DNA sequence: TTTTTTTTTTTTT
């Protein structure tokens, strides 16, 4: 024999959360009605519990009992004992949006076996019906069954609800004062002013050739938005230990010569000038660093998952290189592994709402040409890289390449890519010796 | 079972005996071995301050000394805190067998005879506690 | 039939816990694994728990029994009745974590004990695997197991932890006066400065064209190392003898002409120089050579641990050189074969705490140069080669190139590359005929 | 068996 799916547990859970708090009555109401059930008693009580909602009858096993009694239901469904039963198997009510979606789906198998059985009725007995007209009832039950679904999938939307919405966000936007930086501040004005901050839901690119920076860049905008905003900053140092990251940090941060720091040769200005950074790191504690190798996509997902749980959500998460994560399910090709790490990385900044900075490395054919800056087309191995990708920025020091350049201790940010927004170079004087990017205070040269 | 952890619990730390509520209140034989463990509690309060082998000494003639031991041996816990949250915890758990329990009695007079508005009532009441959380 | 080791009741209380509770997911998602539980009915109950809980819903009776009825494993495991049994018998989930630990406990004991039983079902039955075979396959799964233990250390963590290692390491180096030594000593007065010895954990490159003085200054390191400290440093010479390699080392070390070294027409000034070398050689006995040729990684990896072992802890390894190592597996590609080359010398240099000097060999491009010193992009085949290293030196001696130039008989150390230091160039003099390198006692030149 | 995308080395115009 075969029995017709249904839940009688949750319809009873159901049924017995509502009654304490009717708060969620809406949830409820609006998932499932009183004809998803499979027991008939039950269908009387929701109709009853419907009826005295509806009258503004608070939902209550008293109220129920008065209204089943009056209608002479409440031999049918039971009584006091049985409504308490109801109740006492509740496991939660604040649960009960799982009951009901539990509910729901029980009725939607039960429509579908149904039509199924309907449909197998109608092509066994034509009843004078041609074979066209079978495949027209076909067509039409399983319309409705698309149609009685209710969206649950995010359908075409009219352009009406698309401009209600947007229009709101910009009148939001108009009221906050910001001017300028509406994503995370990156601490240098010169950047600001053409990405206007990390922005959520981006998934930001920071590329060039081996020891130019990519990883001194980084650490820079992780600290700049460490102590500009409130949210944690994750870090996933794929390369290298916790230890060498923060022997930089307080390099940058307390402008140390961080030969010093790594070497022990420290006088006592400099110790004054670490425990002044030490200080205001533990005042703040919104930095974790995850220097575990060869992470999955899915590793990455987790963790970021539970920090944020965790601590209200995050400001930034930066990863430390795209390239060195692994998809063991995808290893004959490296192709398709770097195409579906690119994907998942854009996938978790939409889900968490956060900005997601993940650098990368360069091909070799860059050096083969007389001009050695980084264009869209040299990142390496990137199939989707440059297409995923909302902002790119190349790190560019020209004394690496000629030595006798006029641009000494001057770093170029070239942005290759912004899907929103103009493209441009921003130049930062670069100190090697604290492991830092300043702001280029010389003279504003017109970029073309 | 709960009622195996609690003796377990109440051998490795006699002290936690200390703030147990009395149990005389309620017939023992409601729960299994209930007896027992408010024996324990009485033998507690009769000297507080007792060593864990002294607690053990004391039904040193006794039979059941054998279950208390395997008790004491399984489900060692070094940490004392944890041990009392547990504690705290089960007794709670207890106190809502005990409220489970009537109110199963109470359903049944209503199958025997029926109910009225105090007792309906009354048994709206007695789903709060099992439905606290 | 002995029993396995496993035990039910802290499988009972995990899995119970769980239901009572949802917000040590964590805890026990990192401790253990559906494979851990023994009974198949806990591992069909934890895979859909896992899965209702990725999915973002609540756990509890209701849905697991939904969840295990859609998969048919609900009657497998014993029908609703034992899962309304287990969340009665579970009082709370305080201890869960410890029951964690031992479900993971147990199946990490019988994961051991099927591979002996593995190993000694291989012996017995041979299949024409000879003893090289079964040995690998030993040591193989007992790495393994290794691994799978060594899994927990993983996790962010917050900063806090972070800058106490930091700083207690660096008041580590500052009580010691060893003045610039924090690694091992190269030997050579300028390199020490640039690069404050080789430091642990790192993995030097060291190229240069074909004879170019490449084998010949990675011998002087392992020469200068050994004498300047007592812990063993080994050698992996995959291109020449053992035989040559000692008759230069003894021709260096002596300063006798290594041409008389080798025919043979050597003096009694010379047989007295030679005897004190041997003699100090002796009185050490701290270097050991392996001149096996074409060597994976993994027996370069089990080589050099079982000499750590023996002697506690190795002082320094030499490759020579990098390309001629194999990869049976990707002997297809040679451009991943390289790669996975580079990474695992790099993790052997993390696992030992040890520098590891890996020579290579440099491109033809840079013969079609009007300039002719090397540059990173010149390694051969790198696939990674200049990405993975933390310090990358090359030589160059002009006088090969221009046969009029000036600096006849020196030679230049360009560092090409270090992750955490300057960049710069160190000049040598180079002693062909007693194949040495001597520290440059002429006129310094500053560096551009 | 075929089509696709990425690396690295050589030889020619
Ligand atoms: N003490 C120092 N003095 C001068 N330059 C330094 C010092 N420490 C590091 N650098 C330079 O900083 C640069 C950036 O290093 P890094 O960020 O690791 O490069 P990437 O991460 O892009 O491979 C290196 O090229 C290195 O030469
Ligand atoms: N007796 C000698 N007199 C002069 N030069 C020598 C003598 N022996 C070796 N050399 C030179 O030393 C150089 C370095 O050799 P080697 O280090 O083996 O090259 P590679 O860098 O390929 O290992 C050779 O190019 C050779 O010309
Ligand atoms: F040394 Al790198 F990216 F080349 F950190
Ligand atoms: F002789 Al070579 F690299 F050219 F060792
Ligand atoms: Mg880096
Ligand atoms: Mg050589």
């Amino acid at each position: 024999l075969k029995v017709p799916p249904h839940s009688i547990e949750a319809e009873q859970s159901v049924l017995g959360g509502l009654m304490l708090d009717n708060e969620r009555w809406d949830d409820v109401a609006e998932r499932v009605v009183a004809d998803d059930f499979y027991t008939r008693p039950h269908r009387h009580i929701f109709t009853e519990m419907a009826r005295l909602q509806e009258s503004g009858s608070p939902i209550d096993l008293i109220t129920l009992a008065e209204s089943l009694e009056r209608q002479g239901q409440l031999d049918s469904v039971g009584g006091c004992a049985y409504l308490a039963e109801l109740s006492k198997n509740t496991p939660s009510a604040a649960n009960i949006s799982a009951y009901a979606d539990i509910v729901r789906e029980r009725a939607v198998v039960r429509e579908m076996i149904s039509v199924a059985n309907e449909i197998a009725e109608a092509g066994f007995d034509p009843q004078g019906r041609t074979s066209e007209d079978l495949l027209d009832l076909a067509e039409s039950r399983v319309f409705k069954i698309a149609e009685s679904r209710a969206n649950k999938d995010e359908g075409p939307k009219n352009i009406a609800d698309v401009l209600d919405a947007t229009v709101a966000r910009i009148e939001q936007l108009f009221q906050q004062p910001h001017d300028g930086v509406t994503g995370v501040n990156t601490g240098y004005d010169d950047l600001n002013k053409k990405t206007a901050g990390l922005q959520p839901s981006d998934l930001i690119i920071v590329a060039a050739r081996p020891s130019m920076g990519k990883t001194t860049f980084a650490m820079n905008l992780v600290e700049n938005a460490a102590m500009l905003q409130d949210k944690p900053v994750l870090i996933f140092s794929l390369e290298m230990p916790s230890e060498q990251i923060m022997m930089r940090s307080l390099a940058s941060l307390s402008r140390v010569d961080q030969t010093k720091i790594r070497t022990g040769q420290l006088d006592d200005e400099d110790w004054a000038r670490i425990s002044g950074t030490m200080g205001i790191l533990l005042e703040k504690r919104n930095i974790y660093i995850d220097d575990s190798s060869g992470l999955t996509p899915t590793e990455v997902r987790s963790r970021a998952r539970r920090i944020a749980r965790e601590h209200g959500g995050i400001g930034l998460i930066m990863i430390d290189y795209l390239q060195l994560m692994r998809v063991p399910a995808l290893s004959d090709n490296r192709t398709l592994e770097i195409a579906e790490i690119s994907r998942s990385l854009k996938a978790l900044a939409k889900e968490l709402n956060v900005p997601v900075v993940a650098l990368s490395q360069l091909n070799r054919s860059l050096e083969q040409r007389a001009d050695k800056r980084p264009v869209n087309s040299d990142l390496r191995e990137s199939g989707s890289i440059e297409q995923d990708a909302d902002l790119i920025m190349f790190i560019y020091r020209d004394e690496v390449y000629h030595e006798n350049s006029d641009l000494k201790g001057i770093a170029e940010i070239i942005i290759g890519k912004q899907r929103n927004g103009p493209i441009g170079t921003v130049r930062l004087t670069f100190n090697g010796q604290w492991s830092r990017f300043d702001n280029y205070a010389g003279p504003q040269y017109d970029d073309e | 079972t709960t009622m195996r952890i609690l003796i377990g619990l109440l051998v490795q730390n006699p002290e936690l005996a200390t703030l147990v509520p009395p149990l005389e209140n309620l017939d023992e034989n409601k729960l299994p071995g209930l007896g027992l463990f408010r024996e324990l509690v009485n033998t507690c309060l009769s000297q507080p301050g007792l060593t864990t082998g002294q607690l053990l000494e004391h039904y040193r003639g006794t039979n059941n000394a054998a279950t208390l031991e395997k008790l004491s041996m399984w489900d060692d816990i070094a940490d004392k805190n944890i041990a009392e949250q547990t504690f705290t915890d089960s007794l709670n758990h207890m106190f809502d067998s005990l409220l489970e329990l009537r109110q199963e009695e109470l359903i049944a007079r209503e199958r025997t005879h029926g109910l009225s508005n105090e007792e309906c009532l009354e048994l709206w009441t007695l789903n709060q506690e099992l439905a606290k959380k």
